[PDB]
């Protein structure tokens, strides 16, 4: 008899529950498991956020999970209630597909890592594009919400680390007539425009920009994933450059990698002395898991190089490092891949970029 | 006059009879609506216990609002209540204990209000203490506990605008979401030179930070620590690691006792409802359950908030802030003395700080 250590998961379907079970079975096969051996405990998202918090207690923390994998579900339900409840006890949560930058805030999400980067980290790719194509003067348009300001904070950090941002313009999310904003950007000399916005806000920008004839030749538009997804694509100018996080939405892949990291971290944890068990259930327990913060340190320091989604490391916010992006270019109204960011390096492929105008 | 349900939840030993008999100013409800209060007891203050208790209340009876008191030092109770209040759009008042410990950045949909001073007001009070005794040179230490930015910025904003010779020497940020087996926090604390040190954290975090501070010689004479209400917390519970001479702002049931507070809670929720029924010929229907709040979203609102924050009762202004704190709290500056008991040494009332000693006492 070895010691059974439960990993938890809130996942999107029963097919993905089975994938999680199977990943853990492989972790046990791959590892030496005479001392500790993992057990998979899992559940699908509940329809609302109270029911979900309760399910974490009743289904997961009742089984003394050392960690909880969490996916973004299908088709208003965030990881948040799982991060809240698990964090009450300092049980680490691993986000699989969530990409909002708010989950990088420690005050809000104590024990949260994720195997995908926040949207704001796309600035890392923009910046390498700016050096590559020698855009030294850019205008930055972002939405005045958390995600927009996250992208500005991140890019301005890279610029004040060269190329410069001639001006930064913010607009109130929801606004439909952005002619005022875009006329302010039109008057400046710089014709390279970077955008951070949600799907529907980017649509507003694209339209207004087209009215003011700012999507033609001379102008360059550099953008993220949200701003060329679904609706945003319907009105996007031709020539626009955008990004897609490779494997960003493959829940199966991120389950496989998250389990590999977590298994490694668990075995590394039990190399140390004085490891305590998590609390058995929520009822009557109000103390944090004493070993929670150590296990987080171990997770955060974890390196898995041979991962399905590439090279798994985490930065100081517990966000994925060395993510890989498709560099996309809207050509005759088709999203065409013109390159990848391979984690550190831009690699242009043989498909030629067509800029706005060309 | 129609009755509205008000649950009063009491965690830990408390005189239900002294509480019920104080609300005998129920013959002092004159409005469009009368309170139908029901005392519930609760034994546990984990998330599941608290959630299921309030949600069983809401389904077994017709609750319009909740008045919550507890006897613990657990600031996470505020956070749980705010989550429940925002999900179900029920008014909740944290009047005592952990439930009343500052929660920063309440949900936008929150109808959760707390008896106690804002984070920014305790910071301003802490600077008034320092101005009085000419302690102009100081440093800040915080964790990632929500509010710590609002605290540091309130300090910074105040002393930038001042013809006074403030000198903020150092601001430390301590990550206690990781273990301290690398002696990181010790190596951060080692950088403090200032004789005054403002510490913003939770009570359980202060316990550890003081233990480390002590072992690098930062607790004795020549070092004065000032902390906010929630670190002192329950004053009848003093961790051995707390230094003597620790100063604290405080609101912990000194002159404003529990029976009084439940009275004002029931008053605020009842007045509010009356003001809205007065003026819209309806009040929001209590949620039948919290397990069906994904459906009934478009039918629910935080409309009652405008009125919850503007109640005057028995000639006192019981207004709240948008941020969900009491507007005009009576505060007490306490000092941990040589016999490990918290001692009153000052009052704050009406923007005026009146301290007891002119020359600061020696422990
Ligand atoms: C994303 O793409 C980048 C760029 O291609 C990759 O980073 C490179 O990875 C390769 C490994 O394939 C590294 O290649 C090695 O370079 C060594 C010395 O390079 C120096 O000089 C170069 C250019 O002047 C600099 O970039 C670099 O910083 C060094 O200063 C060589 O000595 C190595 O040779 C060894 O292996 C070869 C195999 O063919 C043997 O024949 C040799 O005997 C020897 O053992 C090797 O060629 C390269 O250094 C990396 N560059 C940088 C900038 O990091 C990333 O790997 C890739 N990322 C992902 C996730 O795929
Ligand atoms: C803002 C949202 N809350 C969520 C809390 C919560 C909400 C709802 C439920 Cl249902 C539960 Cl269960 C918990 C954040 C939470 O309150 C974070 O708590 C702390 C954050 C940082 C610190 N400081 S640190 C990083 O050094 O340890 C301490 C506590
Ligand atoms: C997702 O990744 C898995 C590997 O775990 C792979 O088998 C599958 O083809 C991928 N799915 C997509 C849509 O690329
Ligand atoms: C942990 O260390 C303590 C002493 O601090 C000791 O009493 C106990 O036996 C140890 N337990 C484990 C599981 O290492
Ligand atoms: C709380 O515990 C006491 C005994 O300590 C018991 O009498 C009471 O029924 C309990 N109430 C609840 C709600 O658990
Ligand atoms: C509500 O606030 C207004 C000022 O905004 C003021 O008349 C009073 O404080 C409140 N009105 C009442 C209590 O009738
Ligand atoms: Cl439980
Ligand atoms: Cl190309
Ligand atoms: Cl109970
Ligand atoms: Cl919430
Ligand atoms: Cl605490
Ligand atoms: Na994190």
């Amino acid at each position: 008899d070895p010691k059974i250590v439960n990993i938890g998961a809130v996942l999107s379907t029963k097919k993905h529950e089975q994938i999680f079970r199977e990943a853990v079975n492989q972790a046990n096969k791959r590892h030496f498991t005479r001392k500790i051996q993992l057990q998979a405990t899992s559940v699908t998202h509940r329809p609302n956020a109270i029911q979900m918090a309760l399910s974490v207690c009743e289904d997961l923390i009742s089984s003394q999970v050392y960690a909880i994998l969490v996916s973004h579900p299908p088709a208003h339900l965030t990881p948040t209630p799982i991060s809240y409840t698990a964090g009450f006890y300092r049980i680490p949560v691993i986000g699989l597909t969530t990409r909002m930058s708010i989950y990088s805030d420690k005050s809000i999400h104590l024990s949260f890592l994720r195997t995908v980067p926040p949207y704001s980290h796309q600035a890392l790719v923009w910046f390498e594009m700016m050096r590559l194509f020698n855009w030294n003067h850019v205008i930055l348009i972002v939405s005045d919400d958390h995600e927009g300001r996250a992208a500005q904070k991140k890019l301005e950090t890279l610029l004040e680390g060269g190329p410069k941002a001639d001006k930064v313009l913010q607009f109130e999310p929801g606004t439909k007539n952005l002619t005022a904003l875009l006329l302010e950007a039109k008057e400046l000399e710089a014709r390279v425009i970077i955008l951070s916005a949600s799907e529907d806000d980017a649509t507003a920008v694209y339209k207004s920009a087209a009215m003011l004839d700012m999507t033609g030749a001379g102008y360059v538009w550099l953008v993220g994933e949200r701003e060329i997804s679904g609706s945003a694509l319907r009105y996007a100018p031709d020539g626009i450059i955008g990004l897609q996080l490779i494997n960003g939405k493959n829940e199966s892949a991120h389950i496989s990698d998250a389990v590999a990291v977590v298994a490694q971290a668990i075995h590394e944890l039990f190399e140390m002395e004085n490891i305590t068990d998590p609390p058995r259930g929520c009822v009557g327990n109000t103390n944090i898991w004493k070993t929670g913060p150590l296990f987080k340190r171990v997770l955060m320091s974890s390196k898995y190089p041979d991962g399905v989604t590439g090279r798994i490391e985490f930065n100081e916010d517990g966000d994925r490092k060395f993510a890989q992006y498709s560099i996309m270019n809207l050509q005759n109204r088709k999203l065409v891949q013109v390159g990848i960011f391979n984690g550190s390096y831009i690699i242009q492929n043989d498909r030629k970029i067509i800029w706005p105008g060309g | 006059p129609p009755s509205i349900g008000i649950a009063v939840i009491l965690v830990g030993t408390s005189d239900e009879v002294a509480i019920k008999d104080a609300h005998e100013k129920d013959d002092f409800h004159h409005l469009s609506v009368v309170p139908r209060v029901e005392l519930v007891a609760m034994n546990e203050t984990d998330p599941k216990s608290i959630i299921t208790r309030i949600c069983d209340l809401m389904s077994d009876r017709k609750i319009q609002g909740v008045v919550f008191a507890d006897d613990t030092d657990q600031e996470a109770i505020a956070q749980i209540l705010d989550f429940i209040s925002a999900q179900t759009l029920t008014p909740i008042l944290g009047i005592h204990g952990g439930s009343s410990m500052i929660m920063a950045d309440k949900d936008e949909s929150s109808m959760f209000f707390q008896f106690g001073p804002s984070i920014e007001q305790q910071a301003s009070v802490m600077l008034n203490i320092m101005e009085e005794y000419d302690w102009y040179i100081f440093s800040i230490v915080t964790t990632y506990f929500p509010g710590y930015q609002d605290f540091v910025n309130k300090i910074r904003s105040t002393i930038e605008n001042s013809f006074v010779g403030w000198e903020l020497e150092e601001v430390l940020l301590l990550d206690m979401s990781l273990d301290d087996g690398d002696s990181k926090i010790q190596n951060q604390l080692k950088k403090l030179q200032s004789p005054i040190i403002l510490l913003y954290c939770t009570k359980e975090e202060a316990t550890y930070i003081f233990e480390v501070a002590n072992s690098v010689g930062l607790t004795g004479y020549g070092y004065t620590w000032i902390v906010p209400s929630l670190v002192a917390g329950d004053t009848d519970t003093v961790p051995s690691e707390f230094p003597t001479g620790l100063i604290s702002v405080s609101y912990d049931e000194w002159d404003y006792g529990l029976p009084a507070r439940v009275r004002d809670g029931i008053a605020i929720i009842t007045t509010a409802a009356s003001d809205m029924l007065s003026e819209h010929s309806f009040i929001p229907e209590p949620k039948s359950s919290c397990y069906n709040t994904h459906e009934k979203r478009i039918y629910q609102s935080n409309m009652l908030n405008r009125y919850l924050i503007n109640v005057t009762f028995e000639g006192r202004d019981l207004s709240f802030s948008e941020d969900g704190y009491q507007m005009h709290p009576k505060l007490v500056i306490i000092l941990l003395n040589k016999e490990r008991k918290w001692e009153r040494v000052g009052k704050w009332k009406d923007k005026s700080l009146q301290m007891k000693y002119y020359v600061w006492p020696r422990m």
